[PDB]
């Protein structure tokens, strides 16, 4: 179901979510399409938690498989 | 003007009861300058009907993180859906393959994301690629159609949807064209699925060649039109290009609805290159044919446009969609007005109604007197979900039916901030009393509390 990806939102820019992905271990696998300020990271509740207190991240989320049909 | 001579377009019943796709063909549309990518499973970039009108500059392989989305073979052909809805799109015409695509001039893009783990992070990548390079996004899929899912877009995919639409296409907006569901065996309905219940998403039906509502058919409100597609054994079937340079003569479903209808779309644009994401949905309700579509809920709305909860304003018609967009004035900028109706929780039981005179915004920038989208965002607990019938009047006197009885779902998780939506107060006035009905349609005694209910309309003044 969950996989070992995490979204964040960064206001602070690539060179934010840069330092954030050094500081806190993690990679950064960059940008999310065209959401200029959401990136995806690479490494889990305590995961999760631990990038969403970060004063730089306003929002953080795992990634999780959903169903989805072909109609 | 020469039709096409490729030799399963006699089979194309639905391009010339039928889409009208010929008479735009004749004004001089068709497609050329238009990008139309197709988020499935693939495409077959080198398929003969295929590789004279493939864009890479349209496609992604967001599974396999790479550039080409070429399908994944497989014995059972798993992943010959995406070239499926390519070659409706933009088939190669007049050089004997197979059939050829409703915008047979355009350029067309697959973005590869269906055959793998779909997360909300590999929706928003498809969903925001080349923005102002695709002009058009065909999408089939959805939440599962087993009449007792509610599922929607999550933040990032959300996020995409707005994006699109606000400053994709150099601010014109992205064109997203849905598929509206699969679910009519289960009694599904449509407003339970996100993807098609979102204004940012132009949701699109079937009808059989007969002209009835199919088998798999969904109703629900926030559907905007129709283009044919499979019905029973003795009705023909979309005529497509198939997986392993092969052609196909069994398309089903509305999977095979929403690529006609971007296709029309992509005539629609090569005809005003300056309509906006709203411009194109106000060309779609005004220039759809309900006759000859057979359906037992037609209703005239307040503006006097028949509408239906299985075909919304009707059939699409290619040559009255590209004869209206040449002389279309641009629309102007969309209007949100949000109505807190409920002063406090409700009882539900056995029928709830609830009455709102709303002045829709009136002495603020937000004004709307023009109608476009509505909807009603419920917040209700219920011990059944799938009894639960809910209706919603315009001051018009149009009633949208935004939920219908789901005899599968027998969630008691009820509805947290739902927003369903309804497109058949289109071009109504928002002003007046708004009437909200909740009704219980089983016998058994149930029982449940709606503690929120906003209004959020959306227009013009
Ligand atoms: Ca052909
Ligand atoms: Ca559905
Ligand atoms: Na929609």
């Amino acid at each position: 179901q969950f996989v070992n990806e995490w979204a964040a939102e960064i206001p602070g820019g690539p060179e934010a979510a840069s330092a954030i992905a050094e500081e806190l271990g993690y990679d950064l696998l960059g940008q999310i399409g065209s959401l200029e300020n959401h990136y995806l990271f690479k490494h889990a509740f305590h995961i999760t938690k631990r990038l969403s207190d970060d004063d730089r991240v306003i929002w953080a989320e795992q990634q999780y498989e959903k169903e989805r049909s072909k109609r | 003007y020469q039709e096409p001579t490729d030799p399963k377009f006699p089979q194309q019943w639905y391009l010339s009861r039928d889409l009208n796709v010929k008479a735009a063909w004749a004004q001089g549309y068709t497609g050329h300058g238009i990008v139309v990518s197709i988020l499935d499973d693939g495409i077959e970039k080198n398929h003969p009907d295929l590789a004279g009108n493939y864009d890479p500059g349209a496609s992604f392989d967001v599974n396999d993180q790479d550039p080409d989305p070429q399908p994944r073979y497989t014995q059972m052909n798993d992943n010959r859906h995406g070239t499926r809805c390519a070659g409706e799109v933009a088939a190669v015409a007049n050089n004997g393959v197979c059939g050829v695509g409703v915008a047979y001039n355009a350029r067309i893009g697959g973005v590869r994301m269906l055959d793998g783990e779909v997360t909300d992070a590999v929706e928003a990548r498809s969903l925001g690629l080349n923005p102002n390079h695709i002009h058009i996004y065909s999408a089939s899929w959805g939440p599962e159609d087993d009449g007792k899912t509610v599922d929607g877009p999550a933040r990032l995919a959300e996020e995409a949807f707005f994006r699109g639409v606000s400053q994709g296409r150099g601010g014109l907006g992205s064109i997203f064209v849905w598929a509206s569901g699969n679910g009519g065996r289960e009694h599904d309905s449509c407003n339970c699925d996100g993807y098609t219940n979102s204004i940012y998403t132009l949701s699109i039906s079937s009808a059989t060649q007969f002209g009835n509502v199919p088998w798999y058919s969904e109703a629900c409100s926030s559907t905007l039109a129709t283009t044919y597609s499979s019905g029973n054994q003795n009705e023909k079937q979309i005529v497509t290009t198939d997986l392993r340079q092969k052609c196909t003569e069994s398309h089903t479903g509305t999977s095979a609805s929403a690529p006609l209808a971007a296709g029309i779309i992509a005539l629609t644009l090569e005809a005003n290159k300056n309509l906006t994401w709203r411009d194109m949905q106000h060309l779609v309700v005004q220039t759809s044919k309900p006759a000859h579509l057979n359906a037992n809920d037609w209703a005239t709305n307040g503006v006097g446009r028949k509408v239906s909860h299985s075909y919304g304003y009707g059939l699409l018609d290619a040559g009255a969609m590209v004869a209206l967009a040449q002389n279309w004035t641009t629309v102007a900028p969309q209007r949100k007005c949000i109505i807190d109706i409920l002063t406090e929780p409700k009882d539900i039981g056995k029928r709830l109604e609830v009455r709102k005179t709303v002045t829709a915004c009136l002495g603020e920038p937000n004004h709307i007197t023009r109608l476009e989208h509505a909807q009603a965002r419920l917040t209700l607990s219920y011990n059944r979900r799938g009894d639960l019938a809910i209706h919603l009047v315009s001051p018009m006197g149009t009633r949208s039916t935004l939920l219908a009885a789901r005899p599968h779902d027998y969630s008691a998780d009820g509805f947290n901030d739902w927003a369903f939506m309804t497109t058949h107060s289109w071009d109504e006035d928002p002003s007046g009393e708004w009437v909200l009905e909740i009704e219980n349609t089983s016998e058994a005694n149930n029982y449940g509390t709606l503690t929120k209910f906003t209004l959020v309309l959306y227009g013009t003044a």
